[PDB]
């Protein structure tokens, strides 16, 4: 721990750390000790494995920027619900946040086209929907839009729900004949949601490693 | 026996047999793959 | 050098046309929808004579 | 029995499926003696 | 894991058997639709 900043106006304490962590802590800035609270923490991208630059954690929400991914993500947020009051459970490890919305967004690759390298990608899994949001041609403005309504496996009455095309909306700016094919919208859907349950357990590891962080910290002082 | 020659009958025959699939799923492959755009043939031990 | 020029008043005018869109999608008033879209068509219009001129 | 399992477990989704069409081809086939019953009335009726 | 497609496996088993519970009660209301109506047109015989 190299400096502790306590600004009494505020009652904001800010912890500037060096490099060599375990967790590789670079600055923590916080109002109060208690997890689920306003806090900014911002890390190492040497010493990171995930490429991870800063995580802001709100009560409602978490916010993730990252560099350097191989997958090239830069952006990653989180919306949560309120929690459902079960009796039996009072400690936010054993209860965490539901995940009501995440967007991801993607640094541009130059190994895919802008049309098809996905610069956005929104799952609002209450209202189950998938968005994605293209990188921009040089020689465009606005760029492809998708919207994918992700239905459930099971109807109400038992049966598989077979994909429609009604379904899926598409804004293109050239229209490709392929991308309007059942079959490459189906193979969308299945990587979107795999997509979407592997964002879901990374944003439940960050509140996890959050706690863990926390954990850390309150053992050091 | 006798040796037939290849021709366009027996290619969307394998076409035809290499998937099952199902109903929206054969549509799908009826978008996808036209005898222009058949993205894989398979015509072995015929 | 005009190339480069292009392209900085091409990233400027992307940059205000997708603020512009974000106000579209969230706008709820019909007249306040229209104007916005006739101010889009201004900007359209200023980024046509730019890269004419 | 992994394999075989999961193997029997998507044609059984398949098999409720297609059980629920079962029911459509079932009433087609009764839609014919319908139309059967159907076909010998009018018979009688234009001989009639 | 064999277990547990195993034991999906028995629920989806319920699922057909549910599903052709529907369809004898389904296929039986329709054999005495088309019995009735043979019986009513075979009053029509009698009459002609």
């Amino acid at each position: 721990l190299e400096l502790k900043h306590i600004n009494k106006t505020t009652d904001l304490k800010t912890d500037y750390f060096k490099p060599g962590h375990p967790q590789a802590l670079r600055v923590h800035s916080y109002k109060s000790m208690q997890p689920e609270m306003d806090r900014v923490i911002e890390f190492y991208e040497t010493a990171r494995v995930d490429g991870l630059m800063k995580r802001e954690e709100t009560p409602r929400t978490m916010t993730e920027y990252y560099q350097g991914r191989p997958d090239f993500l830069s952006y990653r947020h989180a919306s949560f619900g309120p929690r459902v009051k079960k009796l039996t459970l009072s400690s936010a490890e054993s209860n965490p946040r539901p995940i009501v919305k995440i967007t991801e967004r993607f640094f541009r690759n130059p190994a895919k086209p802008a049309e098809e390298d996905v610069a956005e990608r929104v799952f609002l899994v209450a209202e189950e929907r998938i968005q994605l949001r293209y990188h921009c041609r040089e020689d465009h403005i606005t760029a492809s839009k998708r919207e994918f309504l992700r239905r459930t496996e099971v109807d109400s009455k038992g049966n598989k729900i077979i994909m429609t095309p009604d379904m899926c909306i598409s804004f293109e700016v050239e229209p490709m004949e392929h991308t309007k094919k059942l079959l490459y919208q189906y193979e969308a859907m299945m990587h979107l949601k795999r997509e979407e349950k592997l964002s879901r357990h990374q944003v439940w590891e960050s509140e996890l490693e959050v706690l863990e962080i926390l954990k850390l910290r309150e053992e050091e002082e | 026996m006798e040796p037939r020659v290849m021709d366009d009958d027996m290619l969307k025959l394998a076409v035809g047999d290499q998937g099952p699939q199902e109903e929206a799923g054969q549509l799908a492959k009826q978008e996808g793959i036209l005898f222009k755009d058949v993205l894989s043939l398979q015509l072995d031990f015929r | 050098e005009n190339q480069e020029q292009g392209k900085r008043k091409i990233a400027k005018f992307e940059e205000k046309h997708l603020s512009s869109l974000s106000a579209i999608r969230e706008e709820l008033e019909l007249p306040n929808i229209e104007k916005m879209i006739l101010e889009c068509s201004a900007d359209i219009s200023e980024l046509f004579d730019a890269l004419m001129t | 029995n992994d394999i075989e399992t999961l193997k029997g477990e998507q044609m059984k989704l398949q098999g409720v499926i297609k059980s629920l069409e079962k029911d459509i081809q079932g009433l087609k086939r009764e839609i014919q003696e319908r139309d059967e019953t159907i076909q010998d009335k009018e018979k009688r009726i234009y001989d009639l």
